[PDB]
């Protein structure tokens, strides 16, 4: 049958504004045809690591739901978006489970997310009481109480605001430049799988 | 617990620090490479914000007590952060000390000595008097320039130094130091595991021990220089006496490198200058830095970043903006590594490019360390790791490998002898001067030298250690050390001595690593990945570990050793012994003409 109702991948890998890694954006993708070839030809990618499926077979596989998680991190932290990893991003911002089936895609975004005065609109969580569970988000801005005395809401001695700023600048080194990351998580349930690829004749 | 609070404090600190330090370094770069008033005021506010933030964090960091911190990396970071420095005094004393420092800086930079009977020929030190010290052969003109700058600087800087010593002593005793000399010797203090412990009081005796065996080589070099200068100056230099202070090629006698035309061993043999070969093959600054990068990747160290090539200035811009001519390696932060060098296509700038890229490689290697540990192991390590690259780059093997020197080049012993003598005049001749100056400053700050017997002590030690006599008697109204740039502007001077020792220690360690079987001065470390890894183990550390551990990581020793330095200058030492048989090696303390 005719190929129509393609999945909106052109709205995930090409948004005018991405999200901070602490409040990472999640888009559910269902009831459409998955043309991953647009993903392939969308930029040169610093990493297209796929955990649990092979990069080619994707189009011929049919999954029930596809989650596209989009955020901006610094280049040095791209290695942390993988199962079994530790760091500030993996423990307090974005965690992938150890049985993660999907792909992580990252590319450099100096031309879009770097400013010379400093881009202070990308934030990350540096301090959290406990590590994050997989696919969890914390948007709380509660003052991190690192000592014994109560903070009382006001920032002060041994009381640090948990969200720090990624002060991106165009002259930074390759490991510190902003990188846009889209994580595709494929899940199968008992429900009929409604996200499959294109067919030809 | 205090240690967990310190860990979270340092985590909170590094993110804000890195950003403000990058803003300060970027503003300093934008001023240094586009000198104007607006870039100066932008640099001023950036440094003001960074300094205010650093003092604000240092006051909170001093609340932590180090007796209950066990992990040595956190303890070293908190040690680095808790150094208040000059902020420990009150506002009045700090303002008075800053006033004294500023007036010393602006009276040294505007120093003026003028020709007697010729009042229009008034000379500054930086453009014209250094030319007289470097090139002129006339005894009376050098006596004039030396005595005149001594008078019109020492007479004006003696009381300034008198209260400068007292204010620096107050600042040091406010920072739990015995004197200002111990405050400077605290840069070599290493607190760590057993056997790697270094103390401030140990440094003096280590310097004296390493000067106990450089003294024969220096004595033979001094005798040879004295005989050649006696050939130059017929009756004004004595065979058994010390050298006059104004005949040493510099204003203060710091470097003897300007005595090479007068003291050349073999005048008929030319030098190993390859400037004309660079001119003939159409080399430019880009090719100079690319050859330096090729050297650093052949030895195993990483390539230069794309931001290094994009952001650095390697040429005079010539588009209307003023720049500083001095080559400087900049670690701006966040993976930004730049070099500011107005590179002309010469051999000296080629070696300088190797030196500054050695600085950048050292900076790049410890970027994985925390923010407060992104420094050198001590003040001597950073310049030694560039001087070793300058040493290996200048060898005839390296020059024949890269096409600068012809393939059929013959290395006779005479060019090795005169090259080693030029290296000795630059390197060996600065060591008694450096040791004597730092010993004088240490004993002045300690109070071992009485206040009214300053000058009489200094000219004794220059007769004893350096073997250099005063040309005219000086009383205590002079301040003869203060004519030097490093002492009138509050700079430590022992870093050059430690740099000189560490340089040859590193070179012998890397040449043993590279399995070189010849004389040490001919050694090249090109194409020796294992030597690069041996080096990079120390380079990756920064000041995270004690400097004795980093020194053991390279050379296998935990202290300064001058056996590599004497092994480097061994052919020259044998040659100088062979041509000092008839003459008298050594000097007599009493003033001999
Ligand atoms: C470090 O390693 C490099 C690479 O192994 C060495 O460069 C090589 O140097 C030799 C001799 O200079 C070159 O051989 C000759 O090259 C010319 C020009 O192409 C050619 O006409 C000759 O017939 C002969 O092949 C060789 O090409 C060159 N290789 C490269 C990749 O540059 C370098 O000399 C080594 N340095 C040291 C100090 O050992
Ligand atoms: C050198 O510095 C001057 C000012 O310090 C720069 O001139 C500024 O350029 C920007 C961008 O074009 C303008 O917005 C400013 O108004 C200019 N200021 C002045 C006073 O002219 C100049 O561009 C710098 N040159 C380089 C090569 O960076
Ligand atoms: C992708 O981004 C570029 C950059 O502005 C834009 O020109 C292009 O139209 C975008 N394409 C889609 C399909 O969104």
């Amino acid at each position: 049958p005719n190929i129509t109702n393609l999945c909106p991948f052109h709205e995930v890998f090409n948004a005018t504004t991405f999200a901070s890694v602490y409040a990472w954006n999640r888009k559910r993708i269902s009831n459409c045809v998955a043309d991953y070839s647009v993903i392939y030809n969308f930029a040169p990618f610093f990493a297209f690591k796929c955990y649990g499926v092979s990069p080619t077979k994707l189009n011929d596989l049919c999954f029930t739901n596809v989650y596209a998680d989009s955020f901006v991190i610094r280049g040095n932290e791209v290695s942390q978006i993988a199962p079994g990893q530790t760091g500030n991003i993996a423990d307090y911002n974005y965690k992938l489970p150890d049985d993660f089936t999907g792909c992580v895609i990252a590319w450099n975004s100096n031309k879009l997310d770097s400013k010379p005065s400093g881009n202070y609109n990308y934030l990350y969580r540096l301090f959290r009481k406990s590590k994050l569970k997989p696919f969890e988000r914390d948007i709380s801005t509660e003052i991190y109480q690192a000592g014994n005395k109560p903070c009382n809401g006001v920032a002060g001695p041994n009381c640090y605001s948990p969200l720090q700023s990624y002060g991106f600048r165009p002259t930074y080194g390759v490991g510190h430049q902003p990188y846009r990351v889209v994580v595709l998580s494929f899940e199968l349930l008992h429900a009929p799988a409604t996200v499959c690829g294109p067919k030809k004749s | 617990l205090t240690e967990e609070n310190a860990k979270t404090f340092l985590n909170n600190f590094n993110q804000e620090a890195e950003d403000l330090s990058y803003q300060s370094s970027l503003a300093s770069w934008n001023y240094n490479t586009n000198i104007t008033e607006e870039n100066a005021q932008k640099m001023s506010e950036a440094a003001a914000k960074w300094s205010a933030f650093y003092e604000e964090q240092s006051k909170t960091a001093q609340s932590f007590s180090l007796q209950e911190i066990q992990t040595p990396i956190i303890k070293r970071q908190l040690q680095a952060l808790q150094q208040s420095g000059s902020s420990a005094l009150s506002a009045d004393k700090n303002k008075q000390l800053n006033t004294i420092l500023n007036t010393m800086s602006t009276i040294y930079s505007t120093g003026k000595v003028c020709n007697p009977k010729n009042p229009q020929e008034c000379l500054l030190l930086e453009p014209g008097l250094d030319e007289i010290m470097a090139t002129s052969t006339d005894y009376n003109s050098r006596l004039w320039a030396w005595e005149g700058w001594r008078a019109e600087v020492g007479k004006q800087l003696r009381p300034l130094y008198e209260e400068y010593v007292v204010l620096k002593n107050e600042m040091a005793r406010a920072n739990n130091y015995n004197d200002y000399g111990d405050y400077w010797r605290g840069d070599y203090e290493a607190e760590g595991a057993d056997g790697y412990n270094y103390n401030r009081n140990q440094l003096i005796e280590d310097v004296e021990r390493t000067f106990a065996e450089i003294k024969p080589l220096y004595e033979h070099l001094h005798a040879y220089v004295r005989r050649k200068l006696m050939d130059t100056y017929p009756s004004y230099i004595s065979p058994t006496g010390c050298l006059p202070a104004h005949l040493l090629g510099d204003m203060w006698g710091r470097f003897w490198t300007n005595l090479y035309p007068l003291t050349v061993p073999f005048a008929q043999k030319p030098n190993i200058d390859v400037t004309d070969a660079m001119m003939n093959q159409g080399w430019d600054a880009e090719r100079i830095f690319q050859e330096a990068e090729k050297f650093f990747v052949s030895v195993g160290l990483p390539h230069m970043t794309q931001g290094f090539w994009a952001n650095s200035m390697l040429t005079e811009p010539a588009d209307g903006r003023k720049v500083v001519c001095h080559p400087t390696a900049w670690d701006l932060g966040h993976g930004d590594f730049r070099i500011k060098m107005c590179t002309k296509v010469t051999m000296d700038n080629f070696l300088t490019a190797h030196h500054e890229m050695g600085h950048i490689q050292y900076d790049m290697a410890y970027a994985r360390q925390p923010f407060l540990l992104r420094n050198g192991a001590n003040e001597g390590f950073h310049e030694a790791v560039g001087e070793i690259m300058s040493l290996s780059a200048a060898t005839p093997k390296h020059l024949k490998s890269i096409g600068l020197l012809p393939s059929d080049f013959q290395e006779d012993s005479e060019t090795e002898i005169n090259f080693l003598l030029k290296q000795a005049l630059t390197i060996v001749g600065t060591l008694p001067f450096t040791y004597m100056l730092e010993k004088w400053r240490w004993m002045v700050f300690r109070g071992e030298i009485p206040k009214e017997q300053w000058m009489k002590k200094w000219w004794e030690m220059k007769r004893e250690i350096v073997g250099v006599v005063e040309p005219l008697p000086h009383d205590e109204t002079y301040c003869d050390p203060a004519s030097l740039f490093h002492v009138s502007n509050d700079y430590s001077f022992i870093r050059y001595y430690t740099r000189t020792i560490y340089q040859f220690q590193f070179q012998e360690a890397l040449c043993q690593a590279a399995k070189y079987n010849g004389s040490l001065h001919k050694c090249d470390i090109s194409n020796s990945t294992e030597a690069g890894q041996k080096l990079l183990k120390m380079l990756s550390l920064g000041n995270s570990e004690p400097w004795t551990k980093a020194l053991e990581n390279v050379v296998g020793a935990r202290n300064m050793d001058v056996k590599p330095l004497l092994n480097y200058f061994q052919p020259l030492f044998d040659w100088l012994k062979e041509q000092n048989r008839n003459s008298f090696v050594g000097w007599n303390t009493e003033w001999s003409p």
